[PDB]
C-alpha cells in the first residue's frame, strides 16, 4: 500500500 | 508587482507540513497554475530560509520539457508564493498506487525522462535530493514534470560535496545516513528507488519506524522478483548500489553512465529531451479544473525585505 510520504530538514 | 487578488482560488491540489498547493486561475488571462503558499513565521522559526531562497533560485534559472516550470513569485506580508505551472496528470504516486505495478516499457519512458531531467539539473551545478514518486507529476500529454525543488543545492559541480542532513526517511542514499559529506550520486539512488517502485511494486526498503528503516537502507541487500528482466535487475542493482563510488551514476560521467546502461538501449536521448516519443498513458482530464488525478483527501478540503531578497520573479515566457 504504501503511506504518503514528507521530507526533512536537520 | 503581483498580489493575491490577481488569482481565484479553485481547489486543493496537495498539503505538507510546511506548505499547501492550491489550482489557481490568473483572472486577466483565464489561465490556470499550481500555487505553492508557504508561511513566512513556520520557516524563520525552523531556520529553512536558505532552502526556500534556493527553491525560487532552481525555479527561476531553470528550463527544461521535463522541469515544472515558474511563472511567478511573490510575497505578501506573512506568504511566500510560487506560481508553478499546473501538472494537470497528477503524481506518479497517484498512478502506481492505482495500477500497483507498471510494465518495465512504462517504466522505462518515465525513467528516460527523469534521468533527461537529472542530467541538466546536474549540469546547472544543482543536485535534487528528494526523489520521489511525490514529486514526479505528469502534465496533460503524459510526460514528466518534476515538482518541489525545496531541497536543492545550488553551486555543485563535478564531485562537490554538500553537508544537509535531508531528503524524505524512505528514499535516503546509504551515505546520506552516514556522518560528514556527501555527492551528487544521491539522485541516482532516489532514481532507483523510485524505477524499484515502478517495476516491483514496492519500495526496495521499508518499516514504519525509521530507525529500522534506516539500518535496512545501510545494511539491507535488495531483491528482485524472479521475472524481471536481466537489464531491470543490472539496473536497479546499479542505480541501488550503496557505496556511491560504484554506484551507476556516481562515477565521474554521472549522467552518461546511467544512459548508456543496457536497460535505456532502445532510448534515443535527443528523441526524450525533445518530446518526440509518444507517452504510454495520457491524463484523460475534461477541463482544465478537472482534479481526477489527485487524491480526494485533498481536493475534497475546502480553503478558507532583505530576508527574502532573491525570492520575486516575473517570467519572460
Ligand atoms: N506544479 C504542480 N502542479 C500540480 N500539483 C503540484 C505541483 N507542485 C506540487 N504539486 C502537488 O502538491 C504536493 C505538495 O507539493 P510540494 O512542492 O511537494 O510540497 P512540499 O511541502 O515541499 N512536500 P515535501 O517536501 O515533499 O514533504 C505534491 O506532492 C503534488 O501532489
Ligand atoms: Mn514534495
Ligand atoms: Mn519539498
Amino acid at each position: 500500500g504504501r503511506p504518503r510520504t514528507t521530507s526533512f530538514a536537520e | 508587482k503581483v498580489t493575491m487578488n490577481d488569482f481565484d482560488y479553485l481547489k486543493l491540489l496537495g498539503k505538507g507540513t510546511f506548505g499547501k498547493v492550491i489550482l489557481v486561475r490568473e483572472k486577466a488571462t483565464g489561465r490556470y497554475y499550481a500555487m505553492k503558499i508557504l508561511r513566512k513565521e513556520v520557516i524563520i522559526a525552523k531556520d529553512e530560509v536558505a532552502h526556500t531562497v534556493t527553491e525560487s533560485r532552481v525555479l527561476q534559472n531553470t528550463r527544461h520539457p521535463f522541469l515544472t516550470a515558474l511563472k511567478y513569485a511573490f510575497q505578501t506580508h506573512d506568504r511566500l508564493c510560487f506560481v508553478m505551472e499546473y501538472a494537470n496528470g497528477g503524481e506518479l504516486f497517484f498512478h502506481l498506487s492505482r495500477e500497483r505495478v507498471f510494465t518495465e516499457e512504462r517504466a522505462r519512458f518515465y525513467g528516460a525522462e527523469i534521468v533527461s531531467a537529472l542530467e541538466y539539473l546536474h549540469s546547472r551545478d544543482v543536485v535534487y535530493r528528494d526523489i520521489k514518486l511525490e514529486n514526479l507529476m505528469l502534465d496533460k500529454d503524459g510526460h514528466i514534470k518534476i515538482t518541489d525543488f525545496g531541497l536543492c543545492k545550488e553551486g555543485i559541480s563535478d564531485g562537490a560535496t554538500m553537508k544537509t542532513f535531508c531528503g524524505t526517511p524512505e528514499y535516503l542514499a546509504p551515505e546520506v545516513l552516514e556522518d560528514n559529506d556527501y555527492g551528487r550520486a544521491v539522485d541516482w539512488w532516489g532514481l532507483g528507488v523510485v524505477m524499484y517502485e515502478m517495476m516491483c511494486g514496492r519500495l526496495p526498503f521499508y518499516n514504519q519506524d525509521h530507525e529500522r528503516l534506516f539500518e535496512l537502507i545501510l545494511m539491507e541487500e535488495i531483491r528482485f522478483p524472479r521475472t524481471l528482466s536481466p537489464e531491470a535487475k543490472s539496473l536497479l542493482a546499479g542505480l541501488l548500489k550503496k557505496d556511491p563510488k560504484q554506484r551507476l551514476g556516481g562515477g565521474p560521467s554521472d549522467a552518461k553512465e546511467v544512459m548508456e546502461h543496457r536497460f535505456f538501449l532502445s532510448i534515443n536521448w535527443q528523441d526524450v529531451v525533445q518530446k518526440k516519443l509518444l507517452p504510454p498513458f495520457k491524463p484523460q482530464v475534461t477541463s482544465e479544473v478537472d482534479t481526477r488525478y489527485f487524491d480526494d483527501e485533498f481536493t475534497a478540503q475546502s480553503i478558507t525585505q532583505e530576508m527574502f531578497e532573491d525570492f520575486d520573479y516575473i517570467a519572460d515566457w
